[PDB]
């Protein structure tokens, strides 16, 4: 999530 | 204004059906007389029929639709239409993000049945 | 007046789904650009989904719903409703007899998808 | 299907308003409980309000719109829509000729009033 | 969701008609291409027409209705309905207070004309 990959 | 709330004829069977059009998993809850009577969920960007069910409107006829995505309530739009003074559709759209297509969960209630 | 005919935006995916509420077997044909693109048949008195599909409106955007019961054409009612200037419903009820409930095959078309 | 007939709540006031869009003189009759309660006549191609009135739905709540041009009934299309479970519109269009624009007389019924 | 905004076909004449049902004096603004094109004002508790006007939808086709009482914007509900794939209604209700009849200003937009 530091990598902008909190995904649905 | 309040959306997703419909007064049906009392003690009448109605269909409720939900479609999904979002990367987010949809949760559709259907309340009758303020009590949860059905829950649908699924995830599709191609209009999957994530749930369909026949419910009874009960003595109050009050039916409410609520939509959430991973815990957060969706903004709702709704209306009811009557064709030839007999055939009823209660329609619901919902938005879970920012593109405002309001199709993320679509819910159709129809009556009478049979 | 003509019923069951809708002009969609060209080249747009739409969902079409049919429910049955009759002791007669429903036959639902969905024409795009005046050619049959989908056919549903099924029998239910309990609002069962007898078909659901995603189609493309094509170059013309012309979508037509026809309902039959053992070769007898059903009388149709229809309307289109748009919510928050974005979410579209094209609604079809049909009558295969004389009790005039117009729910014998119920067809819902919705767009946009995705 | 039958068109131009609406079941309103009993003993409820409602507005009825008619517009004209045709080279032919439109005659609009509004029946309540099968008795003529209002008549408007007029010719316009610019959407004139040839009449508006407040009526009461009476004991039966049955409301019927009829449209005629030089004594010949026009072909009618109609539906009812309900916003936020409260605000009601009964809508009527009519065709007196061959171009099928169905605006030759347009009738809008709304309730509740006050 | 956004309410009272409708996308009409570009460069098309439409009618807009407002009715009042409130002790508050109603002010209705109709915007075309995000510019005020018509303003109505009046007071009635009996569904009086406070204005009716023919306008053109302009290059964008975007029509907006706003409703205000004594400087305070009312809460809006809206929808669009299409009969026989030809006759168009854009419908607006508005609420200026606490009883939620949403009839305080009622606005009907209809097209095509002529
Ligand atoms: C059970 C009945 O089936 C049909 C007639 C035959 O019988 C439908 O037209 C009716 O509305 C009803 O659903
Ligand atoms: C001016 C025309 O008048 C009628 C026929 C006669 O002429 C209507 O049916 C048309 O739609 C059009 O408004
Ligand atoms: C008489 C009332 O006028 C308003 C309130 C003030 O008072 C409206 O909101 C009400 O619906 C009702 O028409
Ligand atoms: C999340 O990604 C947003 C979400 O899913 C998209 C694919 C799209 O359907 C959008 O409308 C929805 O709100
Ligand atoms: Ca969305
Ligand atoms: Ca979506
Ligand atoms: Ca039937
Ligand atoms: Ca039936
Ligand atoms: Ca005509
Ligand atoms: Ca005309
Ligand atoms: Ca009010
Ligand atoms: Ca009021």
């Amino acid at each position: 999530k530091k990598c902008k990959l909190c995904l649905k | 204004a309040t959306q997703g709330v419909f007064t049906l004829p009392a003690n009448t069977r109605f269909g409720v059906t939900a479609f999904a059009n979002s990367s987010g998993t949809q949760t559709v809850n259907v309340l009758v007389n303020n009590e949860t009577a059905a829950t649908f969920s699924g995830q599709s960007t191609n209009n999957a029929v994530i749930g369909t069910q026949v419910l009874n409107s009960g003595s109050s006829g009050k039916v409410q639709v609520q939509v959430s995505v991973n815990g957060r309530p969706s903004d709702l739009v709704s209306a009811q239409v009557i064709l030839t003074n007999e055939l009823n559709f209660a329609l619901v759209g919902s938005e879970d993000g920012t593109d405002n297509d309001y199709n993320d969960a679509v819910v159709v209630i129809n009556w009478p049945l049979g």
